C-alpha cells in the first residue's frame, strides 16, 4: 500500500516441523521453500503454504506440540527497502484448489 | 550359484556362502508420491549405499534367546544421515545383509529377522519370530543372511527423529558351539543400504 | 502470482508454480445443503412458540452457519417433546387458532413427535437481517416457520431441508490471547 | 521332503509322499474379515470414552486377533448401554464437542444403542504397535475411532467390520505345566 | 513485460524493475561427464536452488572503481555446501540475482559483472570490466541485474575448496545522487542459484 515513490523486497518461507525454532534471518530460511518479490506496478502477491505432512490429513484444532496439529511456521521476511518507513504490506488468506475440510463437528461451548 | 553380488550405488559385496535373499511383505515400494507430499519429494540416489554396524559378538555362552537388536535407521555419519537433519519428511526400504564368520567346524543357528514395529517382546513370544521376514544363518551352511523390504506404517512418510519403523533383530536359536578345529566367537556384522530414498520438506540452516 | 490487487479479482495460486502438484478434493461436508441437515436444539421454549431459526444458537454449527448468510430459503422438521397434543399453525395465523384441533395437531406419543413442516412464509425468501421495517433490531414478523403448542413444550429440535443461502456474511473463531494458537483438548485414548 | 532350512522359504510336504492322500479343506472360519466380525467388550468405561480398539481384552477372540497384526484397517459398529442421550465426535474433534447436540447424538432408546460408525483416522491404516513418538509404551493419540459421551455408560460392545490385518505377529495360547497337555473341561452332557 | 519471474528447484524471485537476462560465454554447458570421471559422477538436483548473501551498502561517499567482490562458491550453510566437504569434486554454473533497491528518484550507476579467475584489478583496468558477463543497475532504470554463466576452467571438475572459478564483482560506474524524496543509501543484495550441479569422488565419514 506504499506511495509511488516507496520500493521494497519480500521473502516468504515455508518453515515445516522439525526445527526447534523459525529461522530470524532470510539467509537460514533461503534454504526452505520460498518466494521473493519486488513491488512495482502490480500492488499484489499470492504464495501456497503447500500441504506436507506424514498423515494424508490434520487436524484444524490444536492441543500441545504434537504432529497432527501444527505443521511448521510462515514466516515473512524484508529482505530492504527504500523510503518505505510508513508503508505497510496488508495479508490476507483465501482456500487453495485442492483445500479440503472433512469431517462436521459442533465444538462451540453453547 | 551360491556366489552373490550385490550392489548399491557405487558400492558392492560378494559372498559364496549366500543362502538367497528374503523380500519380505513385498517385491516392491508402494507409490513414494501421495497426497502428503504435495509434489515436492524427489530422490536422492547419494544415499542409496552400503553403511555398516557391528551388532554383537556370537559367543557359546549366549543362550537360546539372546537377543540383540539395531533399529532403523541408526546414527549415520554420511549422506542419508545429513538427508534426516536437513528434510523434515522421509521414506525408504531397506537391503540388509547380515554376516557371521566363524568356520565350517562350529555349530549352532541365528535367525536374522526384520521386525515392522519393535516392542520388546516376551520369551514365549519369541518361539514365533519366524513370523517376521528372515533367514538363518549356520556354520555348516552359510556366514551370510540376507533380507529386503520396502517401507512401511500408518504414514506415507516418515521423521525417522521421531519414529523407526524397521528393527533388525538377531536372536540365538542354538549356541555357538566350537571344538578344536573351529573358531572361539563369532562377530556378527551388519551390511545395510538404504533403498528408494525420497525427502520432503527442506528445513532452514541452523546457522 | 502476481497481479493487480485492487481489482479485488479472485487469484488462485497453486504449488505447481514452484515445482509442487494440486492434490485431488472431496468437498461434499462443505456442502450447504449437506451441512445444514441435521437437527440443532432451541433453548427459549414456552408453550406456546413461534418457530424462528434465528432462535438457533449463534456459535452452533447450524446456527452459525446461516448467520453467515443474508438470505435463506428451506423446509423443516422439527422434534418436539411436549406434554399434551402438539398444534402447529402456519406462517401468518391468528395466535388463537392453535387452540383447534382442526389445524395439524398430533397427538402424544412417547418419546416425542417427529414432523416435516413445510416453508410458509409470504416471501420469496427470508433473511437473517433486514435493515428496516415492517411495520405502519428484530426481524419483520413475517419471518417465521409458523407456530406450536402444547401443554409443555420440554424440548425443540429443528433441521433444514433443501437448504438454499445467499450473500455471504462474516464467519468467526473464537478469539485468540496466545499470540501463536488456540489450544484445548483433543480427544485423546486414556491411560 | 528334504530342502535348504536356512534360506527360509516356505516347505509344505504331504501325506502322499508315503502314500496317504490330501484331504479337502473348508477355510471359512479362518477367514480375517469374517473372524474379526462379531461384537466383543470393552471393560474400562467413563461417561467420556474414546473408542480404542486396543481396549479390547488381550486373551479375547478379537482382541488377541487384532493384536497378532502390525497394522489393520476396519469401519465399526458400536452398541451402548448408556444414561441420557449419546453423543459421538469424529477422530480429532476438540472433547468440549461432546457436549453439543450438532454432533451426531442418539436419545435414548431402551435397552440401548447400536451405530454404525466410519473409520475416521488421519492415516490410511492403524497400527497396535508403534515405535516412537507422535509428540514433539503408548500408541499416537490419532489412533482412535472418535469418542462417546452420556451421563452414565454402563457397556460397550465394539464390532470391526470390513477388517484388514497386516503384518503378522505372535500370538500366544496359555502356557502348559503339565509337559504333556493342557487339560480343561470340554462340554459333555449331564447324569 | 519488465516483468520476470526466475525458479530454481523449490524457491522463486519476482521482480518488476527487470532489463532481461544476460548469458555469458554460453548458453549451454560442455559435456559434465568426460574421461577424468570415468562416469561415477551424478547430479544432485537439492542443491540447485537460491541461497542469500548481502554484499554491501552503496552510499553516496563511495566513488567510481570502490569495488566489492565475491567469490563463489562461498561459504553455504544448506545442501550445497555439505557437498561441498562430501564430495572430492564438483562443478555447476551460476543463475545470479543481485538487487539494489532504492526509489527512482535516486541517481547514479552500478556494474555488476560475474568475472572468470579473479585477480585484482588496477585502477585502469577497471574501466575495461565490462569486457566481462554483465549488466548495470541504474535507479531510474531497474533495481535488478540478472546473469546466467556456465562452469568454466581448465579442469572439467574442481576442487571448490582450492579453486573458485567465478566472482562476483559489482562496481559503482557513477555515485548514489540523493534528494529530499530519495532513498539515503541503497543495500545490495546477491540472490544465487548453483546450476546443473554434479558431483564425483565420495568422502569418507570425519567419525
Amino acid at each position: 500500500t506504499g506511495s509511488t515513490d516507496s520500493k521494497a523486497r519480500y521473502m516468504v518461507a515455508y518453515v515445516p516441523p522439525g526445527v526447534e525454532t523459525p529461522p530470524d534471518t532470510p539467509e537460514k530460511a533461503a534454504h526452505c521453500i520460498h518466494a521473493e518479490w519486488d513491488t512495482g506496478l502490480n500492488s499484489k502477491f499470492t504464495f501456497s503454504i503447500p500441504y506436507v505432512s506424514a498423515a494424508d490429513y490434520a487436524y484444524t484444532a490444536s492441543d500441545v506440540a504434537e504432529t497432527t496439529n501444527v505443521q511448521g511456521w510462515v514466516c515473512i521476511y524484508q529482505i530492504t527497502h527504500g523510503k518505505a518507513e510508513q508503508d505497510t504490506l496488508v495479508v490476507s488468506v483465501s482456500a487453495g484448489k485442492d483445500f479440503e475440510l472433512r469431517l462436521p463437528i459442533d465444538p462451540r461451548s453453547q | 550359484d551360491r556366489l552373490l553380488t550385490t550392489r548399491n550405488g557405487h558400492t558392492t559385496s560378494t559372498t559364496q556362502s549366500s543362502v538367497g535373499v528374503t523380500y519380505g511383505y513385498s517385491t516392491q515400494e508402494d507409490h513414494v508420491s501421495g497426497p502428503n507430499t504435495s509434489g515436492l519429494e524427489t530422490r536422492v540416489v547419494q544415499a542409496e549405499r552400503f553403511f555398516k554396524k557391528h551388532l554383537f559378538d556370537w559367543t557359546p555362552d549366549k543362550a537360546f534367546g539372546h537377543l540383540e537388536k539395531l533399529e532403523l535407521p541408526t546414527d549415520h555419519k554420511g549422506v542419508y544421515g545429513h538427508l534426516v537433519d536437513s528434510f523434515a519428511y522421509m521414506r525408504n526400504g531397506w537391503d540388509v545383509e547380515v554376516s557371521a564368520v566363524g568356520n565350517q567346524f562350529n555349530g549352532g543357528c541365528l535367525l536374522v529377522a526384520m521386525v515392522p514395529e519393535w516392542k520388546e517382546f516376551t520369551p514365549r513370544e519369541k518361539y514365533q519370530l519366524t513370523l517376521f521376514p528372515h533367514q538363518f544363518i549356520s556354520p555348516r551352511t552359510n556366514m551370510t543372511a540376507h533380507i529386503v523390504v520396502p517401507y512401511l506404517g500408518v504414514n506415507r512418510y516418515d521423521q525417522y527423529k521421531k519414529h523407526k519403523p524397521w528393527t533388525l533383530v538377531v536372536m540365538v536359536v542354538s549356541p555357538l558351539t566350537t571344538n578344536t578345529v573351529s573358531a572361539g566367537q563369532i562377530k556378527v556384522y551388519a551390511n545395510i543400504a538404504p533403498t528408494h530414498v525420497h525427502v520432503a520438506g527442506e528445513l532452514p540452516s541452523k546457522e | 502470482t502476481t497481479t493487480t490487487g485492487e481489482s479485488a479479482d479472485p487469484v488462485t495460486t497453486t504449488v505447481e508454480n514452484y515445482g509442487g502438484e494440486t492434490q485431488v478434493q472431496r468437498r461434499q461436508h462443505t456442502d450447504v445443503t449437506f451441512i445444514m441437515d441435521r437437527f440443532v436444539k432451541i433453548q427459549n421454549l414456552n408453550p406456546t412458540h413461534v418457530i424462528d431459526l434465528m432462535q438457533t444458537h449463534q456459535h452452533g454449527l447450524v446456527g452459525a452457519l446461516l448467520r453467515a448468510a443474508t438470505y435463506y430459503f428451506s423446509d423443516l422438521e422439527i422434534v418436539v417433546r411436549h406434554d399434551g397434543n402438539l398444534t402447529w399453525v402456519p406462517n401468518g395465523a391468528p395466535e388463537a387458532a392453535l387452540s383447534n384441533t382442526g389445524n395439524p395437531t398430533a397427538y402424544l406419543k412417547a418419546p416425542f413427535t417427529r414432523l416435516a413442516l413445510p416453508y410458509t412464509a409470504p416471501h420469496r425468501v427470508l433473511a437473517t437481517v433486514y435493515n428496516g421495517t415492517s411495520k405502519y433490531a428484530q426481524l419483520p414478523a413475517s419471518f417465521n416457520f409458523g407456530a406450536i403448542q402444547a401443554t409443555t413444550i420440554h424440548e425443540l429440535l429443528v433441521r433444514m431441508k433443501r437448504a438454499e443461502l445467499y450473500c455471504p456474511r462474516p464467519l468467526l473463531a473464537v478469539e485468540v490471547s496466545s499470540q501463536d494458537r488456540h489450544k484445548q483438548k483433543i480427544i485423546a485414548p486414556a491411560k
